């Protein structure tokens, strides 16, 4: 069974990197194509890139904040817009 | 304005409860805080 | 208040019998819902049939239905009943005139099963 | 109407109507295997490992601690009608 | 391939009493007719 | 339009209720197209009725006269073993099958002194009632069946399904029960140690005690805490007794 | 992006799909909660610590590990009201106590230790706990 | 490792009904419904 | 008014020209409960429709009119309706008196009655949602709609404006070249649902255009809802227009404060 | 139990104007727009006599989390959608403030079961907290492409004429018209000038915008309305050594006329996008030598 599924693991991971030299080579003759949905399984199934899975708020304490958060969403978006141009 | 509240009568041959079906539901942490929980040997166990 | 059922034209359930013939339209998918609610009834509705049968010495009965208004079941609303000694005497006057006619015929010749 | 008690150390009281907890009963350290109703006094006692308290049971309230320590495992619990 | 038993022989003994193991018998409604022959089954029987 | 909402529609029902496969079948549209009894069943029963009924046709088409009706009315209800299929599905009918059976045996009796031999005999009063008291039980039954198999069609079959002890799980389920008790008296003597990396080792000397005491040998762990082994040796007597 | 994208996709269903049949395992609990720190998240990230204290709020290594995730980032006052539930919750423990003394000397107010020694002495904790006061 | 059973009320919440889903067991039909209750 | 309230409404199609329930031959066997074809595969099943809508000619009074009714007939706006006169939905083009009456009811229903939906859908298909409101149209398969034939994109530009001309107020046109793509912006949200369903599966190419014998033969333009806009003058735009309709309700805002006082 | 107890939340426009209105409750009707989960669903009428019958559509824990009718899906306070409450608040408050949606279906089915809420209703469900952001928007209302060339279509654009007042044609050329303005309110004011009310249905006038060559054409119908039109344009620009034109007058923008009399047919503006954007750039220097 476990020597299986690491050989049935590495030709799952070579499809990918199949796929994603695709459309790093597709991007060079400029044509975008997005990366599909992995279909759903079952009826209820999830997308966890989506959204936020079980969105827990953590409490309603007395120290009210109103600051932190906006620092919070600053250094997000300052995140993505560095993925956005240098690629990590 | 006021509301008068009347029951439909059903046909008896119809799937009673047309919204009623099998499902899963996951159900979120109840809303109530939490209760506070006011409460040599390693060589030998 | 209660006023009891209207009779109503016994056109109006053959009307609808053959209505519900081809249900292609969408117009019946909540008839088709009710034809599946009926199956359970079935079983009901073939003990009234059977019951309410009619005797050798008469031609044909009319019999009080139920119907639903889809044409998805009909009921036969009636009970079967009768005079014992009339019954009786009606039956056993069955008998003889059916002792009559297997001496009488020489060849007899038995339905063909199914019929159809 | 119901008392109960689990391996989670806890002991909860509750209302059967609401269908919810009137009380949750937390001083016990481990899993609470047995509880006795006292035949008079409208108490529950409840036993842990080295651990027997009593409870009134018109509030959640701790009545007694008792002289458990070194006892171990306690597997069964029994009130008589003379205190015992 | 070692343990269990062959087939064959309970093959050979319901082929030779066949005609009155799958006889015409008691009519029961309908018969079963083997596809491309006109071999019909008068009984539900896996080894004829 | 049961058959048709279940996606069987290389499943032909004819007009005599047949239910006949137009088809070879893959596996995987047999395992999906086994109707249960009380479609059977039911089937069986509108094939009985189909049957009455069009033996009244005939004769009001003016095909049979009316002793010639007499007669085949009461020759269906002394052959529907012969005629319909349905003690495949509730064998129990066999009674009614063997009663309208005997009853045709003292009719004939009857009917048949200074006669000869050959049909004519249409006396179906008896055999009838037999049949009408077969329906009388099979109402409560065919619908308490039926219903349930119609409201999986539209609800879904449930996910709390909780399957009962039987002989085939028997063993299985005296396993989990000695499990969680072992576990149990452990972990209430263990101070404040940990509770999932011990957990494991711990079941795995109760498995080895117990290869021990069907081997006959003893079992001896030489840096075991005796309070541990008191218990595994207490959970693994009562296995044994 | 997609290269990161269908990354993050990818991860999140690696450990939920391990995490869903094993509720326990606090240890998975953590590393997936510091694999959305990594990723700048902490709306995600302070979910997966909320998550994992319904299934054992006395698994104080992971109530620690969640002050740690909002002082790194410096966002003080979410590890302040943190402690009206923490300590509100196990008061007997040492550690959930001596961390929330020593977090307050190094923001330097000690106006604000001057209350939380009153009521950690209206407890009556033993020995090691009055001598430090 | 079974390790947890499976705790009910995750069957309970399920918004099938109160009841199941409409299924009629055989052991669940009426019987024995009178209480008999000592002097 | 010319075409609407000084005539009544005439019969698009008779009953028994109306086309049958059953669809052509997709499978082996048909399926009673479903209404669909089985056992076998698929043929591409679009087609396109042997009918079309001519607003002028076949507006008219109805019975929805005289009774109060809000919204229109479907199979109007199809070019199918048998009634006529005597149907109980409106059969004219939505204006701006009928789409007053609908200002309540249009925020989770479309012009036709048909209630909205969260999520819009995977291909952006046939009824809206009560999120967005979207007034744009999608127009595709224009090389199954003009039957193969060639012509230029600035004569298509043109065919697309004229027809999608008489169904409202069109705000703005411009076909794209490079994606064989039309987006119709109207000045109503009624306007655009009628036209959506008005030129879904019809033939773009005219009587004089050579091939109006062999028309049927297509697959008609595909109509499915626009996506954001993302070139950025329009989005500033967006943002324009966001802005001067908050203020509009900013002033009603704080007059029925004013009258709470 | 808890299925039956909470009430309906109805607003006051839904509902009419009729003293005792009959409505039925369906315990288990349709299943939630939001949610999707079954609920109890209510029928009214709003008249006796109505040809519409209305329908809850979401449940009343959606209707909550939202502070919104269950029909209209309005607010219930302001009657103003959710994409509308949100913006205007981000505007009252810096924070910028929304109502999230989630996509997956069983994410979604845990969404609604929370009894917190979300979005701007938190503050719009109080009257004391929302009156105060109604005082605030009080105060700010107090506060108030050259390598394609494109020369054979500027040959077809009779770029020297005037308004000689003439007959001419029906056909006029329009331009200056900028990246704004939808079609119909150019074809509203032209139909306003010239007296017509509902242009649409006579079908007298014709227009061509194409949006990007930011130039328009011009067609009518029954020509002796071209010339009343023309007779309705008051404002001019003699322009110094060329032929004047008359102006359009939208709000704030000025769209300048030449008579056609030879113009029609889609590729008079421009074939493609970019062959439109160098068509821009030629008339924006043509503007500015028109007024400097
Ligand atoms: O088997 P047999 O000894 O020849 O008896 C037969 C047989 O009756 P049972 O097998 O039920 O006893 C016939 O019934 P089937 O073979 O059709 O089942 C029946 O004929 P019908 O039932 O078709 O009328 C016939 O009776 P008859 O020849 O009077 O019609 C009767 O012979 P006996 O009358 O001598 O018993
Ligand atoms: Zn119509
Ligand atoms: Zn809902
Ligand atoms: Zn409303």
């Amino acid at each position: 069974k476990a020597t299986r599924k690491i050989r049935e693991r590495m030709l799952e991971e070579s499809k990918r990197i199949a796929e994603l030299q695709k459309r790093r080579e597709l991007k060079q003759a400029g044509i975008n194509v997005a990366i599909k949905k992995p279909k759903k399984k079952y009826g209820t199934d999830i997308d966890y890139n989506e959204d936020i899975v079980y969105e827990q708020a953590p409490m309603p304490g007395i120290y009210d904040t109103s600051t932190e958060d906006r620092q919070i969403k600053k250094k997000f978006e300052q995140f993505e817009r560095k993925v956005n141009r240098k690629g990590l | 304005h006021h509301i008068e509240v009347v029951s439909k009568q059903m046909d008896p041959l119809l799937p009673r409860f047309v919204g009623k079906k099998a499902r899963k539901v996951v159900a979120p942490t109840e809303n109530d805080e939490v209760v506070p929980v006011l409460h040599a040997d390693p060589n030998e166990w | 208040l209660y006023t009891p059922k209207a009779e109503m034209p016994p056109e109006h359930l053959r009307k609808i019998i053959n209505t519900h013939s081809d249900m292609a339209s969408k117009m019946y998918n909540t008839d088709k819902k009710a034809f599946l609610g009926a199956l359970k009834y079935l079983p009901h509705a073939i003990l009234k049939l059977l019951e309410n049968m009619p005797h050798p010495w008469e031609q044909a009965k009319e019999v009080k239905v139920l119907y639903h208004t889809s044409g998805a079941i009909t009921f036969v609303n009636e009970t079967p009943r009768v005079i014992e000694p009339v019954y009786t005497a009606q039956w056993s006057a069955t008998w003889i005139a059916m002792r009559r006619e297997k001496r009488d015929r020489t060849h007899f010749k038995r339905m063909r099963f199914p019929p159809f | 109407q119901v008392v109960s008690s689990s391996t989670d150390a806890t002991v909860r009281l509750w209302d059967v109507v609401a269908g919810k907890t009137m009380k949750v009963l937390t001083h016990h350290k481990r899993s609470v295997r047995a509880t006795a109703l006292h035949p008079k006094e409208f108490s529950v006692a409840s036993a842990c490992t080295d651990d027997i308290r009593s409870w009134g049971l018109a509030e959640g309230s701790l009545l007694t601690n008792f002289e458990s320590e070194k006892t171990g495992i306690i597997n069964t619990l029994s009130i008589n009608q003379d205190d015992v | 391939q070692r343990t269990g038993l062959s087939q064959i022989p309970n093959r050979r003994f319901t082929l030779w009493w066949s005609p009155t193991i799958n006889r015409a018998n008691v009519y029961v409604g309908f018969l079963v007719q083997l596809d491309l022959t006109g071999i019909f089954l008068h009984g539900k029987i896996p080894t004829l | 339009l049961l058959i048709h909402r279940k996606g069987l529609t290389y499943l032909h029902l004819d007009y005599n209720f047949n239910l006949k496969p137009t088809k070879t079948l893959t596996t995987k549209e047999r395992k999906k197209s086994r109707l249960g009894n009380s479609f059977h069943l039911m089937r069986e029963l509108l094939k009985m009725m189909k049957l009455i009924v069009d033996t009244h046709v005939q004769f009001r088409l003016g095909n049979v006269d009316a002793f010639q009706l007499a007669d085949g009315i009461h020759y269906i209800l002394n052959h529907i073993g012969q005629l319909t299929g349905i003690y495949r599905y509730k064998y129990k009918v066999m009674h009614q099958i063997r009663a309208c059976k005997d009853l045709k045996h003292i009719i004939y009796y009857k009917f048949n002194k200074n006669l000869g031999k050959g049909p004519g005999c249409g006396f179906w009063q008896p055999a009838w009632r037999v049949w009408l008291n077969f329906l009388r039980g099979t109402i409560p039954l065919l619908e308490r069946y039926i219903g349930n198999l119609i409201t999986r069609q539209f609800e879904g079959r449930s996910n709390e399904i909780v399957k009962t002890t039987t002989k085939q799980r028997l063993d299985a389920y005296y396993d989990l029960e000695l499990r969680n008790s072992v576990m149990d008296d452990i972990l209430e003597m263990m101070p404040e140690s940990i509770r999932q990396k011990k957990a494991r080792t711990i079941l795995q000397h109760l498995s080895e005690a117990w290869r021990c005491w069907k081997a006959n040998i003893p079992w001896d762990v030489p840096g075991m805490p005796a309070p541990i082994k008191k218990i595994i040796e207490r959970y693994i007597k009562s296995k044994a007794d | 992006l997609e290269e990161l994208r269908e990354y993050q996709r990818r991860k999140r269903t690696e450990y939920e799909g391990y995490l869903k049949r094993n509720r326990l395992d606090m240890g998975q609990w953590i590393r997936y909660a510091q694999f959305e720190i990594e990723q700048h998240d902490m709306r995600r990230a302070r979910s997966i610590f909320e998550r994992a204290l319904l299934v054992d709020s006395s698994f104080i290594p992971l109530w620690i590990r969640y002050i740690d995730a909002e002082l790194k980032v410096k966002c003080i006052n979410h590890a302040r009201n943190l402690m009206n539930r923490a300590i509100s919750t196990l008061p007997r423990v040492d550690k959930l106590w001596y961390k929330y003394l020593i977090v307050e000397e190094s923001l330097n107010n000690v106006e604000i230790v001057r209350s939380l020694y009153t009521k950690w002495c209206s407890l009556e904790p033993g020995v090691n706990a009055w001598n430090s006061f | 490792t079974s390790h947890r059973p499976q705790l009910e009320a995750r069957s309970g919440a399920k918004a099938a009904a109160y009841t199941p889903t409409g299924i009629e067991h055989a052991r669940l039909l009426p019987g024995h419904t009178t209480l008999k209750y000592r002097k | 008014m010319t075409s609407w309230r000084d005539k009544s409404a005439k019969v698009q199609v008779k009953e028994s020209e109306l086309p049958s329930s059953i669809p052509a031959q997709t499978g082996l066997t048909f399926n009673i409960w479903y209404n669909k074809w089985s056992q076998g595969f698929a043929g591409n099943t679009r087609f396109v429709s042997p009918f079309a809508l001519q607003p002028q000619l076949h507006s008219g009074k109805t019975r929805g009119d005289n009774d109060g009714q809000l919204f229109f007939c479907l199979f109007f706006a199809k070019g199918m309706c048998c009634l006529g006169p005597k149907c109980e939905y409106l059969h004219h083009i939505p204006d701006e008196e009928d789409i007053g009456k609908l200002a309540l009811r249009t925020e989770v229903l479309d012009c036709f009655g048909r209630e909205k939906f969260a999520d819009y859908r995977e291909d952006m298909g046939g009824i809206g949602s009560f999120r967005k409101k979207n007034k744009t149209l999608y127009v595709g398969g224009i090389d199954g709609a003009l039957n193969s034939k060639h012509l230029k994109p600035a004569q298509i530009e043109s065919r697309i404006r004229f027809v999608f001309s008489r169904l409202g107020d069109i705000d703005r046109i411009r076909y794209v070249e490079s994606k064989n793509c039309g987006f119709v912006k109207f000045k109503y949200q009624a306007n655009a649902e009628f036209a959506k369903e008005a030129m879904s599966n019809q033939t773009l190419l005219l009587p004089s255009d050579k091939e109006w014998d062999d028309r049927r033969e297509g697959t008609g333009l595909l109509v499915k809802w626009a996506n954001e806009d993302p070139d950025p003058a329009a989005q500033k735009r967006l943002q324009e227009e966001l802005k001067l309709e908050s203020l509009n309700m900013m002033v009603h805002l704080i007059n029925n404060n004013t009258n709470s006082a | 139990d808890e299925i039956n107890e909470p009430p309906p939340n109805i607003c006051e426009q839904c509902l009419g104007d009729e003293a005792n209105i009959r409505m039925t409750k369906i315990p288990q009707g349709s299943e939630c727009k939001i949610c999707t989960l079954p609920f109890t669903l209510y029928h009214f009428k709003t008249s006796k006599r109505s040809n519409n019958i209305i329908k809850t559509l979401i449940c009343v824990r959606c209707a909550t989390q939202r502070n919104i009718c269950q029909c209209c899906m309005l607010d219930s306070r302001w009657h103003i959608p959710i994409q509308l409450r949100d913006h205007l608040i981000s505007l009252v408050n810096e924070e910028n403030v929304m109502t999230e949606e989630a996509k997956n279906d069983m994410m979604k089915r845990f969404l609604s079961l929370k009894n917190v809420k979300l979005g701007g209703a938190q503050i719009t469900s109080d009257p004391s907290e929302a009156d105060n952001i109604v005082d605030k928007l009080k105060n700010i209302l107090l506060r108030a492409y050259a390598s394609v060339d494109i020369s054979h279509i500027l040959k077809k654009l009779p770029l020297n004429e005037s308004f000689l007042k003439n007959p001419s044609t029906k056909s006029f050329f329009l331009y200056n018209i900028d990246a704004s303005i939808p079609e119909w309110k150019i074809t509203d004011t032209v139909s306003q000038l010239l007296g017509i009310k509902k242009w649409k249905d006579g079908n007298s006038l014709s227009l061509i915008v194409n949006h990007k060559a930011k130039c328009g054409g011009l067609r009518f119908q029954s020509s002796e309305l071209g010339e009343r039109f023309v007779s309705k344009i008051s404002e001019t620009l003699v322009t110094p050594k060329g032929l004047k034109r008359g102006v359009l007058l939208i709000d704030r923008f000025r769209i300048f006329i030449i008579p056609w009399s030879s113009g029609f047919s889609a590729a008079s503006f421009g074939t493609n996008t970019a062959e439109n954007i160098k068509l821009s750039l030629s008339l924006n220097k043509l503007i500015q030598l028109e007024l400097g």
